[PDB]
């Protein structure tokens, strides 16, 4: 099940075209260059994931471009203040296809605890989001988990190989939700460690 | 009087006790057993202060502030260390046996005991022994019972027995096994038992109807509204959660309904939450029922109405003043019809003429309690205007109040007052077709047909003043009773005459007016009270219009080819066969209503109107006070497909689309200005509440408390994106907590009472100028008319005595608090409380017909045979048959009518 | 007499000096729990009173704070002048170790005050914020424009009739603000920002934001440049305004604590500390000694965390990219201990009114001992590898230097103030939370505040915090983690779970909120980046009537143009890296 942008459609996928699409998706998901964009405390946890104790470079996602033209991923790591929202939209518009968006933290997801006069209630009011991370802040490994989720989503999307031949529509996979996937193993939990120890 | 509390000087009323004087000054003294309406008894021992003999005194003495007068030159301390320790110790003693119940207790967050436990600073438990427990009782469908939570403050028994006059609640047992409840399981029989859920400071007595769909007080959306279930006009605070009306609380009005509602107003709200209510406009095309939005409905209705040659409108006493006026403007004044019958309209206009042209003051509901003798003519007050019956009980206990005041006993020393005035009471004389609920305190009860009650009133008026027309044919025993009534009324400084339109007799109202005029001519301070039928009966009477029979005649003759029925089922005011025939003949029927009525089967268009919980408007109560009710919640907040607008908004938009082919909805104050410009008699409704531009230091009035929860999750299942907060362009209230609900805010409309440290209904103390008095900046509501300079003439037409004719049965109206009001029958909780409908028969008539108690008899009214079981009514006069008014199949218009062929089935 | 007692401070010599100079009837003394003398001055005497305090024998040399209050809804105003609005001025004398709060009452129609900028230059930004959030006009201000909200904003958010919640999002307004963003480079007028000589035909203009790839946040500085020299610069801030004070009026005393966490988001429990201390002053709570030691331990752990991030980011800004990885490894060791104690990393929200949320978990001392063994060799390695590098010294020494007078006149606190030789640390000057029971030194500079001097002072502060943590590890009192006061919010959990009066107290405290009696309280602490303070006004309710948060990063950012004028832009980057600010602290 796919979503078309140019509609809920089916899988359009010759066997050589499928292999070429798989190779392009493999190269795109294994080389994701985030945009160095600091909004709030969630950015501190993101760059913590970039350091030696977590080493997000292992996934090939460390290059951290200061220019939106060279970046493939925008991580909205912080509150979308109303004065910063046109800046965020302009930086997203300066990015080139293919581009992906991760909302990091409750502020970027929905506004979080800041249902206040000067805060946009979630970045998906004005730019489209591919992966959402709950947390305030999400820990660095939560950001790495979202990076792996984005890699899974990239690995079976369909985009044109060339702009001169073939379908130019972008097909994004309608994934099963992580909540329904993990419901079986989460409800079966019975006992946890008591909070009086280390 | 001058008191000195903690080194600060204050001026107080010397007739008050120290507790209410200090609470009126904003000081916080914990208390349990004292209530402003019940007086002081000194039971709970919580209100301790330290009183000093003089200014230079260090020892002092612990005294009860509720039992100590606030005399001039008093010296007390609240924050004295010993007094604080004793108050904390009293709270600690109450906590020893209290159950661990706050999470699963409906009083949580609204609990006076919680607030006083926090206020005394007691949070550490050193009691380690067992706690006493109690079994609970089944108290009926309205009140839930949980005796574990009782602190033995005796407020329930004091209110229910001494104030409300109930008999089935009491205190049983002994030392620490005191049990408060009924002697056996069963329904609480008082019409005012619902006030126990606010009187009780703990969670012993709780609202069971609220407990079904329970939510906490901080989660409610409140609005100031008027109860719609009869004509008294008690101020209420409806509270909503998740799109449904969750609770009706008492909203304090020092002039009307101060602390107490009746059970019909408190538990009869369930029709708002019915699932069969219309939520969208529906157009009938053949057998199809298409659903329109508001603009399509307005355009189609306007086109069809513009094609019609004469459209008439049928109002209702259920609808507000603005909606009736909007219908009247849409169809024209000459085409507007009040939806009530001709006899009902005649009685209502006579009652209005007596009220605003008789030259006799009509009291508010609080003022009724200050009268010295009461004559009730025809009106079963407990079943039709119940809060007036409660006020009459207070006025009757006024004699013991005066007798104790003659012995220098303070007004708050209620036990001493009741001990002095043992069984002496002010004179009460009630007349009805049968026994009433006021008979236990009545000095005399006259059970007679309405002609005989009217004749008794005319005879009383003639005996008070010989210029009144005389009654010929009075028996000497009835003459002696008449002389007893006359001697009691003439010796009263403030007599009160209560009648109304529910008796179904013009002559009863005429007799009551004659008695009031005769008492006025003797120099007495006489008051008169007319009880109307519905919430806006007096407003519809002031507005005027034709009767329902004239509208049905216009529909049947073909002179009208379009009818717009506003909030009226039409079967309670006319025969169902005639209504169905006239509506089936009409080529266009448009019903604007919020309840699924039977006439919508014949309706070509149904406009989904809003109920009182989803609408703003004005209603005129039985005393002529104009009162504004405000919208509680937005119906479209959860269900975005719901198109449910105010009736005046629908009719104003329909008029605009009919005239200019364009949709203008309205604003509420625009309709108010139109009312006060077109109808000068209703000009007082402008000042019932301030307009939508009213602010408290620039901010609006909050509908919900500051700790309102779940704002980013209550609608998250429909969509994770939070919806736009519902805008209120109509009123000064906001559909949010972003507003003002300060107790010191300069306003009269209070949506709910909350103060820091006072989460229970005792926060109304913070909202009053003095505790138990009025609101701080005046009570809401404005009287439409003043007392007239001159009165009316005596009504000469004295009716003849009742004669039982063979083959005809006079219908005696029997009203029921649970079942006679139209919308309260629809509430599902009332069906278990509504009595099974029988027919009342005299023993002589039942023996003549050969029928026993319980057998089924069939009678035909308007060519329709219906069957009912029989009870034997001893007090009912022979030649009469008793019928429950307002029930299913029995219209209130049947009162005073006759019956044919009534025989055993 | 307890430390939280309501006092008039009439025994303060400044009250007698003001009485002798201006007369007994010239002002009104208000009794508060702020701990400072609160003096209501007439508006026409405000400049005279400020000058008199400036020319005292031990003068009041620093304008600590300046803001407003909407008094229209305040019910308990007993002993106060008639006021629809008010403006308060918090002034500190370091030589007296004292402070005074002047208050000016304003009618609703006449909302104008004389400016304080001729006496204290930090009053510029403070009065701009007061105008922005309250609508109070300051006469004589050089440029009274909005500083938090954008220039085309309607209304004043901190007024009581302004709705706090987010409005409905509109893509049209976003597109319009984008059009102003694209047209700002064309329609730039160099007089609205307070500059002159807007192109000597060589003064170019540069913009450095609002997309800043750094941990201190994103904010614009527009630079007037003569070649590489900075002739003038004004900072554009407010891009990270969260309305935290307004939320202080919208949350209960207990439920506001997580918002206190996110003021200075590298501080955590350090940010929680002044708020809970001020609320405890309002509640009349004296916490036990174990609570004091626990809160001191968590504050010093978070101070080391913030200092590690600051030193690593400064070294990264100079150009050495390696030590930030190891510094974040040390931050992970700290986070291991903090996760164990509080259950969270960056915003623990663990302090409570009357104590802390839980007791210390069993085994915390092992983690603290492991971190205390880990830290010093790593710190010495960072010093030798980067801080003693002569290229780093050439980038940092002498860059953006100021003295004691410049630090005093701009409200500079923290290491920037102490590098000028002024020994002013709140942990010693005005001790709080049992800091007197710890043996530690306060590092001070020689008299010049360079980038390098500030960085070395923060390194010495890190070492002193390690000493405090060692004393915390060795001497832990045995006792309660919550006070026995009835207003301790929430009560101890086991007694809530089995005692009814405790359950009642918990039920009302977590739902309606704890009821603080009407008073004003103030707590000033030494935060990780300077002096942080909470000024709380309670009207007697379960919510704060006014929450005023003074942050040091605001003052340091305002100090920037007076210290960087005449320097290069690389020097500006180094100065920004050495200030130790976050933009959430600036805007909040
Ligand atoms: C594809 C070829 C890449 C060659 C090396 C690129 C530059 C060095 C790694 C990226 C990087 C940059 C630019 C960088 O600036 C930085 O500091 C914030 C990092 O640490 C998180 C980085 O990892
Ligand atoms: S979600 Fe929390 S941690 Fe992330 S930016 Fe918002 S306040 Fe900071
Ligand atoms: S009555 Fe009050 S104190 Fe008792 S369980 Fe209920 S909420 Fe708690
Ligand atoms: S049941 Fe309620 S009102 Fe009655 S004595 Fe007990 S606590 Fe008081
Ligand atoms: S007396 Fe009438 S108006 Fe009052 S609560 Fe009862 S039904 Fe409602
Ligand atoms: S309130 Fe006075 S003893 Fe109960
Ligand atoms: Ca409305």
């Amino acid at each position: 099940d796919y979503t078309l942008t140019r509609e809920i459609v089916t899988d359009p996928l010759n066997v050589f075209m499928g292999k070429l699409n798989d190779m392009v998706n493999w190269g795109r998901k294994n080389s994701i260059w985030p945009y160095n964009f600091g909004l709030s405390c969630c950015y501190v946890e993101m760059v913590t994931s970039f350091t030696a104790v977590h080493d997000v470079a292992r996934f090939g996602a460390e290059v951290l471009r200061a220019s939106p033209r060279q970046a493939d991923l925008m991580v909205v790591a912080g509150t979308c203040f109303t004065k910063m929202a046109p800046v965020i939209q302009r930086l997203y518009d300066q990015m080139l296809e293919p581009k992906w968006v991760i909302s990091m933290g409750a502020c970027a997801n929905s506004g979080g605890m800041y249902d206040i006069y000067s805060v946009v209630q979630g970045v998906d009011k004005f730019i489209p989001v591919d992966v959402y991370i709950p947390g305030c802040p999400p820990r660095p490994e939560a950001y790495m988990q979202a990076l792996m989720l984005l890699q899974e989503s990239i690995g079976k999307e369909r985009r044109p190989l060339s702009w001169v031949v073939g379908d130019q529509g972008v097909y994004r996979a309608n994934m099963q939700s992580e909540r329904e996937r993990k419901r079986g193993e989460r409800i079966a939990v019975t006992n946890l460690r008591t909070p009086d120890e280390i | 009087a001058t008191i000195h509390v903690d080194g600060k000087e204050y001026e107080v009323n010397g007739a008050d006790n120290l507790l209410e004087a200090c609470l009126s000054l904003g000081l916080d003294i914990p208390y349990f057993c004292w209530h402003p309406a019940l007086g002081s008894v000194g039971a709970c021992r919580q209100c301790a202060v330290k009183q000093y003999q003089n200014a230079e005194d260090t020892r002092g003495r612990l005294v009860m502030s509720c039992m100590t007068p606030a005399s001039d030159g008093t010296f007390i301390s609240i924050d004295d260390e010993e007094a604080k320790q004793f108050r904390e110790s009293v709270v600690e003693w109450l906590m020893t046996n209290h159950p661990h119940d706050c999470p699963v207790c409906e009083e949580g967050g609204n609990c006076h005991l919680q607030d006083m436990t926090v206020m005394t600073g007691h949070s550490f438990r050193r009691y380690r022994f067992t706690k006493r427990t109690h079994r609970n009782q089944d108290l009926g469908p309205f009140i839930s019972h949980e005796m574990n939570r009782c602190i033995a403050c005796y407020r329930c028994v004091r209110y229910y027995k001494d104030y409300a006059g109930g008999t089935d609640l009491g205190v049983y047992g002994a030392h620490d096994n005191v049990y408060f409840g009924r002697p056996e399981d069963g329904t609480l029989e008082s019409e005012f038992s619902g006030n126990l859920v606010e009187i009780c400071p703990t969670g012993v007595f709780t609202d069971k109807t609220h407990s079904e769909r329970y939510n906490r007080k901080w989660d409610m959306q409140f609005a100031p509204s008027i109860c719609q279930q009869c004509s008294i006009g008690c101020n209420i605070s409806p509270g909503e959660r998740y799109g449904e009306l969750r609770r009706i609380e008492n909203r304090y009005n020092g002039t009307v309904n101060h602390y107490f509602l009746c059970d019909r107003g408190r538990f009869g709200y369930g029709y708002v939450n019915l699932k069969d209510r219309p939520r969208q406009p529906v157009q009938r095309r053949g057998d199809d029922f298409i659903t329109l939005n508001a603009e399509q409905a307005m355009q189609g209705a306007a086109d069809i109405l513009r094609q019609s040659k004469k459209v008439i409108g049928i109002g209702s006493p259920r609808a507000s003043v603005e909606s009736n006026f909007a219908l009247r403007e849409l169809v024209g004044e000459e085409n507007f019809y009040t939806g009530i019958a001709h006899g009902e309209q005649e009685r209502l206009q006579l009652a209005l003429k007596v009220l605003r042209e008789g030259g006799i003051y009509t009291p508010a509901l609080r003022e009724i309690e200050s009268y010295d003798a009461v004559l009730v003519l025809g009106e079963d007050v407990t079943q039709t205007g119940a809060r007036v019956a409660l006020a009459v009980r207070q006025a009757v206990k006024g004699k013991a109040r005066e007798m104790a005041a003659a012995q220098k006993v303070a007004d708050w020393q209620i036990a001493a007052i009741l001990n002095i005035g043992q069984r002496a009471k002010h004179p009460l004389f009630v007349t009805n077709v049968d026994d009433t609920r006021l008979d236990d305190i009545a000095a005399w009860t006259y059970r007679a047909p309405v002609e005989d009650q009217a004749r008794l009133g005319f005879a009383i008026a003639h005996a008070l003043d010989n210029s009144a027309p005389a009654v010929d044919g009075i028996e000497p025993e009835l003459q002696s009773k008449i002389d007893v009534i006359v001697q009691a009324l003439a010796g009263a400084k403030k007599p009160l005459i209560i009648s109304g339109t529910n008796a179904g007799s013009l002559e009863v109202i005429q007799a009551a007016a004659n008695v009031a005029k005769a008492l006025k001519g003797r120099g007495a301070d006489v008051g008169i009270t007319m009880i109307a039928r519905s919430v806006n009966s007096m407003g519809l009477g002031i507005m005027g219009g034709g009767s329902l029979e004239e509208a049905l005649t216009e529909l049947e003759t073909g002179r009208a080819d379009a009818v717009v029925v506003l909030e009226n089922d039409l079967h309670r005011h006319a025969s169902a066969t005639r209504v169905n025939a006239a509506l089936a003949k009409a080529p266009l029927v448009m019903v604007v209503d919020h309840q699924r009525t039977a006439i919508m089967e014949n309706a070509h268009l149904v406009l989904s109107a809003a109920s009182f919980a989803e609408s703003d408007g004005t209603v005129i109560n039985n005393e002529g006070r104009a009162q504004r009710f405000f919208q509680v919640y937005d119906p479209a907040y959860y269900d975005s497909k719901t198109v449910m607008l105010e009736s005046w908004r629908w009719l104003h938009s329909l008029h605009s689309t009919l005239l200019s082919r364009e949709v203008d909805w309205t604003q509420l104050d625009h309709v108010i200005d139109a009312v006060v410009a077109k109808i000068p008699e209703l000009a007082g409704i402008k000042d019932a509440a301030p307009d939508a531009t009213f602010r408290i230091r620039g901010q609006k009035l909050a509908r919900e408390p500051h700790r309102y929860s779940g704002r980013t999750a209550m609608r998250a299942n429909i969509s994770v994106h939070e919806p736009r907060q519902p805008q209120d362009i109509d009123t000064m209230f906001t559909f949010s907590m972003e507003g003002n609900n300060q107790p010191t805010a300069h306003r009269s409309q209070v949506p709910f009472a909350w103060a820091p440290g006072w989460n229970s209904p005792q926060a109304w103390n913070k909202f009053q100028d003095e505790v138990g008095g009025k609101l701080r900046f005046g009570d809401p509501g404005v009287r439409l008319f003043e007392t007239s300079e001159n009165g009316l003439d005596y009504f000469t037409s004295v009716p003849a005595r009742f004669q039982p004719q063979d083959g005809k049965w006079r219908i005696a109206p029997y009203y029921h608090l649970f079942g006679s009001d139209e919308l309260s029958q629809r509430a599902p909780v009332f069906q278990s409380r509504m009595p099974q409908p029988y027919i009342k028969l005299n023993p002589a008539d039942a023996a003549k017909l050969g029928v026993n108690a319980g057998t089924r008899v069939s009678f035909s009214y308007d060519g329709n045979t219906v069957t009912l079981p029989v009870e034997i009514a001893e007090g009912l006069t022979a030649g009469q048959v008793g019928l429950p008014m307002g029930m299913s199949g029995i219209a209130p218009v049947l009162a005073g009518a006759h019956l044919e062929d009534l025989k055993e089935a | 007499e307890p430390a939280w007692q309501t006092r008039d401070h009439l025994d303060d010599p400044v009250i007698g000096e003001l009485r002798n100079r201006f007369g007994p009837d010239a002002f009104t003394v208000q009794a508060t729990r702020t701990g400072v003398p609160v003096v209501w001055i007439k508006r026409e005497q405000l400049l005279e009173v400020g000058d008199f305090l400036k020319k005292l024998p031990k003068p009041y040399v620093m304008l600590f704070d300046l803001h407003g209050m909407d008094e229209r809804l305040r019910t308990h105003r007993e002993g106060l002048p008639a006021a629809d609005f008010s403006v308060f001025y918090h002034l500190i004398s370091i030589d007296r170790n004292r402070d005074i709060m002047l208050k000016v009452a304003l009618a609703e129609n006449d909302l104008h005050v004389p400016t304080f900028t001729k006496l204290f230059p930090n009053a510029n930004w403070y009065e701009r914020e007061t105008w922005d959030l309250f609508g109070i006009t300051f006469d004589g201000h050089p440029n009274l424009r909005r500083i938090m909200m954008p220039q085309t904003w309607k209304g004043h958010p901190l007024r009581k009739d302004y709705p706090a919640r987010a409005t409905e999002f509109s893509p049209f307004e976003l597109t319009k603000a984008k059009q102003d963003l694209e047209m700002e480079a064309l329609t730039f007028k160099p007089e609205e920002w307070g500059m002159k000589r807007g192109t000597n035909e060589d003064f170019m203009f540069l913009n450095l934001g609002p997309n800043h790839p750094s941990a201190h946040g994103a904010f614009r500085i527009v630079l007037q440049l003569d070649g590489e020299e900075i002739v003038d610069c004004v900072p554009d801030i407010g891009y990270h305004h969260r309305g935290a004070e307004k939320m202080g009026e919208r949350q209960s005393w207990h439920s506001y604590i997580p918002y206190t966490d996110r003021i200075e988001y590298l501080g955590g429990c350090v940010n929680e500390m002044p708020y809970v201390l001020a609320v405890e002053k309002l509640a009349g709570i004296t916490v036990p000694d174990r609570v004091n030691v626990i809160r001191v331990m968590l504050s010093e752990l978070f101070r080391i965390n913030s200092h590690l991030l600051y030193i690593s980011t400064f070294i990264q800004d100079v150009g050495a990219m390696t030590p930030v990885f190891f510094a974040f490894t040390d931050r992970q060791k700290i986070y291991d201990l903090v996760e164990a104690i509080t259950g969270f990393r960056m915003h623990p929200a663990w302090f409570r009114i009357g104590g802390v949320a839980h007791d210390l978990p069993r085994g915390w001392d092992r983690l603290l001992r492991e971190f205390l063994d880990w830290m010093p060799k790593r710190l010495a390695s960072y010093e030798k590898a980067a801080l003693q590098n002569t290229i780093l010294k050439g980038r940092s020494q002498g860059v953006a230097a100021y003295g004691a007078k410049e630090a005093l006149e701009w409200g500079t606190t923290g290491a920037g103030l102490r590098a000028t030789g002024i020994d002013f640390d709140v942990r010693k000057a005005r001790p709080y939370s049992g800091y007197e029971n710890f043996d530690f030194e306060i590092p001070v500079g020689g008299g010049v505040s360079d980038c390098y001097t500030r960085v070395m002072l923060k390194v010495e502060e890190l070492r002193q915090s390690l000493r405090i943590l060692e004393q915390c590890l060795n001497n832990m009192p045995e006792g309660p983690f919550k006070a026995d006061h009835p207003l301790t919010t929430p009560p101890p959990k086991e007694r809530t779970l089995q005692h009814i009066e405790t359950l009642i107290t918990h039920f009302l405290q977590v739902s309606w909120g704890p009821v603080m009696p009407a008073n004003e309280s103030f707590q000033m602490i030494e935060a990780t980046k300077g002096i942080n303070s909470y000024y709380l006004t309670s009207d007697g309710s379960t919510m704060s009537y006014r929450t005023r948060i003074r942050t040091p990063s605001y003052a340091h950012l305002q100090q920037i143009p007076a210290a960087i004028r005449g320097s290069l832009v690389s020097d500006l980057i180094v100065y920004l890296g050495s200030i130790d600010f976050v933009m959430s602290d600036v805007d909040r």
